[PDB]
């Protein structure tokens, strides 16, 4: 069976199609977008699976989800109560790879401290797409960041359909 | 002198572990599941360490990566970050990069540059 990373966005601005296409684009119902991940170690045909809403998870595409990407809207104080309705099919599925991501972090809103402390809590990484702040320049193994990440993160990965090199 | 050394992700997802003191399974992956909490609800950088239990946890963030070294409280924090330091480096070195990518994918030879890096801890 063909690996999904399960993508979806818990924003009304930005939806999980978006995100999916700046994935490809690297060096209601649901969708499917064939990707097929190549590295130095692997080769991994899997689907972006684009989930609208959480009632269209399937029995089916639950058993495939082995990645789980989560995009937000940072703006308001109540913006992970959307996302953490997300949390019981998670913890169902035990994606090895969770990502959550927003364009950037809001002191108005969900700060820095309380999107990492949700992310710790359960099992996720924060990304953003678009972060204020460049790197420090003396930051000498920095971090990357936004969709580099994201993919980056896809990579480390022991998908169940790799072919290894 | 050094106890264990853990390399681990923003995600929690611990990738190499190197023991100097004998301890069963379970009672290993409960230190470092706390220990991996405790790092990562870091927010910021106000030391080289974390004083945990009799220990202190040394420990810095390289690339995606955390590179963990527990030593007594007495020990050298100075030496360990350097130590973590060269090791990263002799990591660079082979693999071109520092990224979890390697360290799942070619463990035993992180693990071999480390073991045969460091001496008994």
């Amino acid at each position: 069976g063909v690996p999904c990373a399960l993508v979806t966005s818990c924003s009304s601005v930005f939806s999980g199609d978006q995100l999916v296409q700046h994935i490809l684009g690297t060096e209601d119902a649901v969708r499917f977008y064939p990707w097929t991940i190549d590295n130095k170690y692997y080769s991994a045909d899997i689907n972006l699976c684009v989930v609208p809403n959480k009632f269209l998870v399937t029995a089916e595409i639950a058993e495939s989800v082995q990645a789980f990407v989560v995009y937000f809207d940072s703006t308001q104080k109540s913006g992970l109560d959307s996302v953490s309705s997300w949390l019981p099919l998670a913890k169902a599925w035990l994606p090895e790879v969770m990502i959550l991501v927003c364009d950037r972090v809001s002191e108005d809103g969900i700060n820095r401290q309380k999107a990492q402390e949700w992310c710790i809590k359960h099992g996720f990484e924060l990304v953003e797409l678009s972060p204020e702040e460049l790197p420090e320049e003396d930051d000498d193994f920095p971090e990357s960041t936004g969709v580099k990440r994201i993919v980056q993160a896809l990579n480390a990965n022991v998908w169940s359909n790799v072919v290894m090199k | 002198m050094i106890h264990f050394i853990l390399l681990f992700s923003r995600q929690g997802k611990l990738r190499l572990q190197k023991w100097y003191i004998t301890l069963p399974d379970k009672e290993r992956k409960k230190i470092t599941r706390e220990i991996v909490q405790i790092i990562l609800s870091r927010g910021h950088r106000t030391s080289s360490f974390v004083d945990w239990k009799e220990l202190k946890l040394v420990y810095k963030r390289y690339a995606s990566l955390y590179f963990c070294c527990a030593i007594e409280n007495q020990d050298n924090e100075l030496l360990t970050l350097e130590i973590v330091h060269r090791y990263v480096e002799l990591l660079d070195k082979y693999f071109g990069n520092v990224c979890e990518l390697d360290i799942i994918f070619n463990f035993e030879k992180a693990y071999f540059i480390l073991d045969e890096f460091i001496i008994g801890g």
